[PDB]
């Protein structure tokens, strides 16, 4: 209908404004860290993208988990997750903060941090590379891209 | 603090408010393990509730050869004027 | 549903409780509006809310027990409350400014239909009202949680968890102890 | 914001590394190295490879 | 038509400063061997729209502890005081043409702390207070000298008037009788203005953020459009003070865009210090302000004092 | 069997330390509860911390009770400090798992565990 | 064979202090570091246009796993069970059974790609070149058992990519 | 054989030392300038 | 007038860039989103304990050079008067008060911090 297509406009709007503008926030654990600087270094560049870091939970829109997530830190995991506003995304980089990894039958190891934290995206790798890390955002873009907030609340 | 009158009857109200305690039994001559049935985690939080209402702590050597109220008002009384 | 499938289990809960509920924090969210009004006083009806968690078990032991076919249950609190002191209970725990007034039958539905004009969720509406204050039936031929194995838990136990949340840093960590408990019927 | 004292509490990567090279094999503990000192990574290896 | 006056003046003060952020994100890509953002828009031209509508449809996290009123209070004042510093601007005519705007300026100056100030005690966390009293160590140190400096530049101006300060420099820029206290003003103005190497109060590496940890998206903007609306008023209000440019009255528009470039080169120059810079423990800001910076400041003082009573031009009160 | 001791030559320092222990758990509870904001009242943590002792009451070795003294106080170290959180204080408090039938029939039907 | 890093005693004629004053005073260093930083401004930077551009791989690179086949179409996998027995996440797990013309071959061949820590003992372990380590590295995805690799993806994979597989190994065996 | 191997004369030299190559003004040049630019200025 | 409706604008659409980003999302709040921030973990203690001034002389001492620039102020309004060389002694009198003032903190210690 005509409001259908006036919420369908806008649905496009505010689903190109939260993905045209991802916010990681620095939080890097283990190897992975290392990786994900070299997404942010000159030559692949997240910036270009319009994705930049800020250090606060408060003002990020996603959260790569860069490591491994021991069984000390799945608390701090959790409240920093839990202090992002919505929407807030996940993007679960390397093998340790998918399902373990090379530390997953280890006494102290989140075997995956799904556990912990919803995931929207699992980039595969130990360490994955940081064009596939950019891979793994621009699959979160289109995976932004294709939400459909408003047209559900129009017909519901 | 003042008479072993008033400190004895809040020796006994302290004892009653603790729900384990039997306020039939429990007498100034009543023993707290072998005749109240009390465990000595039991006499230690009585000890303690009576550090908390008399406002002095007791050491671990004259916190356990305290096992009748009787004992409790008369080491008080040691550490008190009266 | 009992005329088209026989052996469905179907459960009544009364008025559940949680930290996502629509019952406590309802009743914490007018101290936005006003000063919490009530039809005739908040004293004519008496509930018993029930927690989730005893519910979610009580739904999971139906579903395990093969006894649960074709039976209607009846998920109730332990302790039935008035509304009123239900109320006060709720903004004493939260520790607010509690200044209760009576707002007639027939001009707080014109209120309710203020605010379900919305497009968006609307706030409160006169359906939320007819049932706020409607009391909790008692049904005893129906079964409940302790025919299921289910302990229920108080609402002193749990409405500190729902209630937290709702708090000025002023009293923010005030005790579960340091609120004085409603008076059952 | 003057310093007293700092308490750095550390193990929160602590994964086991040497608990898990205990149950698997040389070339199979080799790669626990790697990710050890993982900014100086051949020179964890040469470590271990003149260990063994 | 005041109020359209008004309207032409403070929106393209949100446009300016919307598209000072995709600036400042490219040009600090390419001093640092990168690309700025060029993947939103032509060559990053709609990234500031997208950095906009994003933030204000975030969920605003009123914090369960904050003094909600002063944690409200506080970004509002902080675009106001972002906003209401323009209009005694010379651009060659001000939209409020005040005998003392100098004075006004320096007021507001000091007046904008307070923003930053209540929002890092509001915002009742750690970090926010470590920033909040940060930024108290930060103004004690550059208002014992945004003061004597500018106080100083104007015994060459005649009064405490902006439009004044034009028909001053219309021999020579006044950055060559006081090329001192030019790049001393500088540096106070860097200060003033939470710029690196002096930002220590959104300190990323100290703290997370400073006073704006807790400040979640949709108050957040208003610090961001606040603060660098800081920098684009600051870089023009050091444009008119020490490089003020030829003004034909026939012709605003040759003066307009004339401070405008020269606004821009002084606005590029603050984005290419930020580029280049370590940032300073917060007590070498201080023992710069008053170890370096304030001794030399009163003897500059004392020369701009005795030197027009040295030469005989002494400057006209009218 | 003549070993050296840590603390306590026999039983009786190995008793007073651990009714000091107790006498130190008694004391903080009130704080842990404050401080943590947890849903717990003061009785159930003190019923939990007697639960903790009563758990480990029939050990007769004095190097053991002064390891159990040690053990204690290290998580006494952790708990008024706060280095534990929320979570590491209420891992005592066994909220999440599902109820360990107890009696045999019960077993038996669950599954293979003796 | 050793070096003092800074013991540089300073001059102190009248020249150099002099100097010194002036790089204190009129902030010489900081004019240094102010040219270095305009001088990378005008350069063309190193960031290339991802997903149009990629980034230079070799054909040792180890990326997403297949198993290939030989030019005739029977599968190269005859289950001897290596790649799970050198395999350091012990991320495979393989079943294997006589089929119907009594070939020794496999019937469950899982990769868990969430264990995996793509080091190609797999790949060099493999006495047929069965299992290798492809090429693919954009292979991310959105749930979690999408990345538990079962004997019928890996095939695909290899069927998918043995284009690209078969020449890599082909310029790169002789180097094993 | 066919291995990775330098060539036979060797590489080029690498160097590897420090160059900071001594540009700008001496002190004396500099204060010059700038006493230059007051005077022009009060002038 | 034009001044306070210039002064009333800007606080009127500071304030309205406000209003129409606190309504407009969708707020789901819990209690933990709302949480103080101690980088992850727990805080220790409230946030509101005496948080000691190490740089306090200077913070005094601020005031006391801001009066200061209450009195050189009108240096460039005293520049034009006719009673001109006790203008000039009287305002390198102030300044070298302030010098005499920034020197005493100076060596005893007053510009260093404590601890
Ligand atoms: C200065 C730059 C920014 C300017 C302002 C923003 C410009 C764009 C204005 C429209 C943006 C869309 C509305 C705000 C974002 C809403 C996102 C959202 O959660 O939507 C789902 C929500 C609610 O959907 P829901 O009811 O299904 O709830 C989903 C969320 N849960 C289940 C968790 C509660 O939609 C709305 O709230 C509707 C928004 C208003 C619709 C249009 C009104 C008229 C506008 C003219
Ligand atoms: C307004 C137009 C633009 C202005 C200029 C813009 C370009 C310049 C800016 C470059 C980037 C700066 C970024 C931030 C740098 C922060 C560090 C910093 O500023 O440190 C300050 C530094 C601090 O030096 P310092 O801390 O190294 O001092 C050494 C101290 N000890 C030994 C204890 C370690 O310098 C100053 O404070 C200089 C103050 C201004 C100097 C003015 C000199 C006037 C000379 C008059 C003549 C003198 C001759 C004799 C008398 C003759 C009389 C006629
Ligand atoms: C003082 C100066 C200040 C200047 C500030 C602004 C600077 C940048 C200006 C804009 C630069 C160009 C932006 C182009 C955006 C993309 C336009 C477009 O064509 O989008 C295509 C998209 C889908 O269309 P479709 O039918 O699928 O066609 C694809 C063909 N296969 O269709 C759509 O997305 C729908 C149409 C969207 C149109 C958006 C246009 C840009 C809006 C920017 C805001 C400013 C407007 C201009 C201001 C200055 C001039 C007055
Ligand atoms: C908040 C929650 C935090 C929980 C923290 C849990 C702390 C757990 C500490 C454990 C320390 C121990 O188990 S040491 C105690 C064991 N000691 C013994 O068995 C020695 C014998 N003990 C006894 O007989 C004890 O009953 C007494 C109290 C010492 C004396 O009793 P008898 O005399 O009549
Ligand atoms: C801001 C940009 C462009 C870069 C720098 C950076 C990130 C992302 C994350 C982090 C980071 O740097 C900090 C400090 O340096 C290390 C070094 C580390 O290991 C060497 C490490 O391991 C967990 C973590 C870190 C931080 C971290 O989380 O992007
Ligand atoms: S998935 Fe592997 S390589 Fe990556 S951070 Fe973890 S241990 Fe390091
Ligand atoms: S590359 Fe992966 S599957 Fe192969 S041996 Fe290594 S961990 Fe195992
Ligand atoms: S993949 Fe290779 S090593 Fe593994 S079982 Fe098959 S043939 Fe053997």
């Amino acid at each position: 209908s005509r409001g259908e297509y006036v919420v369908a406009k806008l649905d496009d709007l505010i689903n190109w404004a939260r993905r045209s503008s991802l916010w990681p926030m620095t939080f890097g654990l283990a190897c992975c860290a290392v990786e994900m600087m070299h997404m942010a270094a000159p030559r692949y560049d997240m910036d270009r993208f319009g994705v930049v870091f800020r250090a606060s939970p408060r003002q990020s829109d996603v959260m790569i988990v860069a490591g491994t997530l021991t069984n000390k830190m799945a608390p701090a995991l959790r409240k920093v997750y839990d202090q992002m506003p919505e929407p807030r995304y996940v993007v679960s980089m390397g093998s340790c903060a998918n399902g373990g990894g090379y530390y997953h039958y280890s006494y102290s190891v989140v075997r995956g941090c799904d556990r912990i934290v919803p995931v929207d995206i699992y980039v595969p790798g130990c360490p994955p590379t940081a064009e596939a890390l950019l891979y793994g955002i621009l699959q979160l873009q289109k995976k932004i891209k294709r939400e459909k907030r408003l047209r559900i609340w129009y017909r519901r | 603090p003042l008479t072993l009158e008033g400190i004895k009857d809040r020796v006994l109200y302290v004892l009653k408010l603790y729900d384990k305690i039997d306020p039939e039994k429990l007498s100034v001559n009543s023993h707290f393990m072998k005749d109240l049935g009390l465990d000595s985690l039991d006499q230690v939080e009585i000890i303690m509730a009576m550090e908390d209402e008399f406002g002095f702590e007791i050491p671990d050597i004259d916190a356990e050869k305290l096992m009748c109220p009787q004992e409790i008002v008369d080491y008080i009384a040691d550490k008190k004027d009266v | 549903v009992r005329e088209t499938f026989p052996e469905a289990t179907i459960i009544k809960p009364a008025d559940i409780f949680g930290r996502e509920d629509r019952f406590l924090n309802y009743f914490a969210n007018i101290r936005w509006f006003g000063g919490v009004p009530l039809i005739s006083l908040g004293k004519k009806t008496v509930k018993q809310p029930v927690y989730i968690v005893d519910v979610t078990k009580g739904i999971i032991n139906a579903i395990k027990d093969p006894d649960a076919r074709g039976k209607t249950f009846a998920f109730v609190g332990p302790n039935r409350y008035l509304l009123f002191d239900l109320v006060q209970y709720v903004f004493a725990v939260a520790h607010r400014p509690f200044l209760p007034y009576p707002m007639p039958h027939f001009a707080y539905r014109w209120i309710g239909r203020l605010f379900e004009i919305s497009p968006f969720e609307p706030w409160t509406t006169r359906d939320k009202v007819e049932r706020i204050h409607t009391t909790d039936r008692t049904l005893p031929h129906l079964p409940g949680l302790e025919d299921l194995g289910v302990q229920a838990t108080p609402l002193e136990l749990k409405a500190i968890e729902v209630l937290r949340r709702h708090r000025t840093y002023r009293w923010l960590s005030s005790e579960i102890e340091d609120v004085q408990p409603a008076k059952t019927v | 914001e003057m310093v007293r004292k700092c308490d750095p509490h550390i193990g929160l990567l602590h994964r086991g590394t040497e608990k898990l090279i205990e149950y698997k094999t040389y070339l199979q503990a080799l790669p626990y190295f790697d990710r050890l000192d993982y900014v100086s990574m051949m020179c964890n290896e040469q470590a271990y490879s003149l260990a063994v | 038509m005041f109020m359209i006056n008004v309207l032409t003046l403070i929106i393209p003060i949100l446009l300016a400063v919307a598209f000072l952020t995709l600036v400042e994100r490219k040009v600090l890509g390419y001093m640092q061997f990168r690309k700025g953002p060029n993947v939103v828009g032509p060559y990053g031209l709609l990234q500031p729209i997208a950095d906009a509508i994003k933030l204000f449809i975030k969920e605003p996290l009123r914090p369960a502890t904050s003094s909600i009123s002063m944690f409200i209070l506080a970004p509002i004042l902080a675009l106001t005081l972002a906003l209401t510093m323009w209009i005694p601007l010379p651009m060659p005519y001000p939209l409020i043409n005040m005998n003392l705007g100098v004075l006004f300026m320096l007021a507001m100056s000091s007046l904008a702390v307070y923003s930053i100030l209540w929002s890092g005690w509001a915002s009742n966390s750690k970090y926010a207070l470590i920033g909040a009293l940060r930024a108290v160590a930060q103004t004690i140190s550059y208002e014992v000298t945004l003061a004597i400096i500018l106080l100083s530049v104007l015994l060459m101006n005649g009064s405490f008037t902006l439009s004044t300060l034009i028909i001053t420099q219309e021999q020579v820029w006044l950055i060559f009788p006081a090329w001192p206290l030019a790049m001393m003003w500088f540096i106070s103005t860097l200060a003033e203005t939470n710029r690196a190497p002096f930002d220590l109060t959104e300190g990323e590496s100290e703290l997370v953020s400073g006073f704006n940890v807790e400040y979640a998206a949709g108050p957040f903007a208003l610090f961001f459009m606040a603060e660098y609306a800081n920098i684009i008023m600051m870089n023009i209000f050091t444009t008119t003070l020490f490089l003020g440019a030829f003004h034909n009255p026939y012709m605003p528009e040759l003066y307009t865009i004339n401070f405008t470039i020269k606004s821009l080169l002084l606005s590029i120059t603050f984005l290419w210090i930020r580029a280049s810079y370590p940032r300073f423990r917060y007590d070498q800001l201080m023992h710069l302000l008053w170890k370096n910076f304030l001794p030399l400041t009163l003897a500059l003082c004392m020369w701009h004092v005795s030197l027009p009573i040295l030469l005989s031009s002494i400057p006209p009160q009218t | 069997t003549s070993v050296k001791p840590i603390f306590s030559r026999d039983m009786n320092e190995a008793k007073r330390r651990v009714r000091e222990l107790y006498r130190a758990w008694y004391r903080e509870v009130p704080n842990t509860v404050h401080l943590f904001q947890l849903d717990i009242s003061v009785k159930q943590g003190r019923d939990k911390v007697r639960e903790m002792f009563k758990k480990n009451a029939h050990v007769t070795d004095p190097r053991v009770v002064d390891l159990l003294v040690i053990k204690g106080k290290m998580e006494l170290e952790e708990t008024i400090n706060v280095w534990k959180q929320r979570t590491h204080v209420m891992r005592f408090f066994h909220e999440t798992e599902a109820p360990r039938p107890k009696d045999f029939l019960s077993k038996f039907y669950v599954g293979h565990d003796p | 064979t050793y070096k003092y890093v800074n013991l540089r005693e300073p001059s102190m004629d009248m020249k150099s202090v002099t100097d010194r004053a002036a790089q204190t005073l009129l902030w010489t260093e900081l004019i240094r570091g102010l040219g270095m930083t305009l001088s990378y401004l005008f350069r063309e930077p190193a960031t290339i246009n991802y997903p149009f551009e990629k980034g230079p791989l070799s054909p040792r690179f180890r990326g997403e796993h297949a198993l290939r086949r030989y030019p005739s179409g029977e599968e190269r996998c005859i289950a001897c069970k290596l790649c799970e027995a050198v395999c350091p996440a012990q991320a495979i797990t393989i079943e294997a059974e006589p089929r119907a013309d009594g070939s020794r071959r496999t019937t469950r061949y899982d990769i868990d790609m969430t264990k995996c820590i793509y080091c190609g003992f797999c790949q060099e372990a493999c006495p047929v070149d069965a299992i290798v380590e492809g090429p693919n590295f954009e292979f991310s995805t959105e749930t979690h058992e999408e990345l538990l690799y079962n004997k019928e993806k890996l095939l695909n994979n290899g069927d998918k990519w043995e284009a690209e597989i078969a020449a890599n190994i082909q310029a790169d065996y002789l180097y094993r | 054989v066919k291995q990775d191997m330098p060539p036979v004369g060797g590489y080029g030299p690498i160097d590897y030392k420090r160059n900071l190559p001594r540009r700008g003004l001496s002190g004396y040049s500099m204060f010059a300038v700038g006493i230059g630019a007051l005077l022009f200025g009060y002038w | 007038m034009n001044l306070m409706i210039t002064l009333l604008t800007n606080f009127t659409l500071a304030t309205l860039l406000v209003t129409i980003a606190f309504w407009l999302p969708q707020l789901n709040v819990y209690s933990e989103k709302t949480s103080p921030y101690e980088c992850g973990f727990d805080p220790m203690g409230s946030a509101r304990l005496p948080f000691s001034m190490k740089f306090f002389l200077v913070a005094i001492t601020f005031l006391l050079f801001d009066l200061e620039i209450a009195l050189l102020l009108p240096l460039p309004w005293a520049s034009q008067t006719t009673n001109l060389n006790t203008m000039l002694t009287m305002a390198l009198l102030l300044i070298f008060l302030l010098a005499v003032s920034l020197a005493y903190e100076w060596t005893q210690k007053g510009l260093e911090w404590t601890e």
